[PDB]
């Protein structure tokens, strides 16, 4: 799971 | 002085990465689609052009010296190509997680990479690729390495954090920890590169970019202006002038004796992630990557 960054 | 110029900018999937060539009129983009590009920004022609992956490559540099271009994407793994025969070098899982960063030692045969794994790794290219160091303590994304180019036996890594951990090679804890007061981390940092000043940079989601010296530790000055995430912030190698870019659309340009805005840029491709500078100030060219291309800009 990514919690952020993922743009 | 200040007299900018649209050199080249072409519609793209989402800039990550970006980066210059030393000595070809070449700029390098990474994208969010996977796809890599080379592209000769004086013709508008490409050199070459990879489809590297299906997921994104979020980092990629020139290895000039050996004609290579080295990347890292979303998919754990460290790609590197011959830009001249397009003959892919290696090709290895670097960490277990996204790869956010990679830096280029200007002499020596090392790569760093910084990870959401919460580490930075030294790869040398003399060895195989070899793993040759992991540097933990950082305890979120890593998402920036540098050299300090006046001392790159140590490097400063940027993280969500909010520290900026500064290392020597061969050392496995910080020679120090900064505490930037960036409580949504830091997203980039970049040394300044001439020896009058012991300056590094730092940006942030919390809309601030921040300069710190080094050797006190001072937060020297506060850059405010930006109404979204700041991406990046940078020092020129020739003009007095720092260069900053957002999830707001803007680049900024910024005095750098007196921190006050010089200039904001409306590049109109959405959000901009990345930033280069020609090495030399070659036409004083600078390039940034955005959600929907990139541009090629002459400063003067």
């Amino acid at each position: 799971i990514k919690t952020s960054h993922d743009d | 002085k200040l007299d900018i110029k649209k050199t080249f900018s072409n519609r793209s999937d989402r800039v990550k990465g970006i980066d210059f060539h030393p000595t070809e009129p070449w700029v390098l983009t990474t994208l969010y689609s996977g796809r890599v590009e080379i592209w000769n920004y004086e013709t508008q022609v490409e050199v070459r052009s990879i489809q590297v992956t299906e997921t994104p490559v979020r980092a990629g540099k020139f290895i000039a010296r050996k004609n290579w271009i080295i990347v890292g994407s979303d998919d754990f793994r460290i790609r590197v190509f011959n830009y001249n025969t397009g003959e892919k070098v290696v090709d290895f899982e670097a960490h277990p997680d996204y790869i956010r960063s990679i830096a280029v030692h200007p002499t020596k045969p090392y790569v760093l990479s910084g990870s959401d794994d919460l580490t930075v790794k030294l790869w040398n290219w003399e060895n195989n690729w070899a793993l040759e160091q992991t540097f933990e303590g950082h305890e979120h994304f890593v998402m920036c390495v540098a050299f300090n180019p006046k001392d790159p036996s140590t490097f400063a890594s940027g993280c969500l954090d909010r520290t900026v951990k500064v290392w020597s090679l061969g050392q496995s804890t910080p020679n120090f920890t900064l505490t930037t007061g960036q409580e949504r981390g830091v997203n980039y940092v970049d040394y300044y590169p001439l020896p009058d000043k012991p300056y590094m940079i730092t940006a942030s989601d919390d809309l601030t970019i921040k300069i710190w010296d080094y050797q006190t530790k001072s937060c020297v000055a506060t850059l405010e202006g930006h109404m979204s995430n700041v991406s990046f912030a940078v020092f020129h190698p020739t003009l007095p002038i720092i260069i900053s870019g957002s999830e707001d659309g803007t680049l900024k340009i910024w005095n750098s004796s007196t921190y006050k805005v010089e200039k904001t840029l409306n590049v109109g491709l959405e959000r901009s992630w990345c930033i280069a500078t020609h090495p030399t100030g070659r036409k004083n060219y600078i390039a940034s990557g955005f959600d929907n291309g990139f541009t090629v800009l002459s400063l003067g």
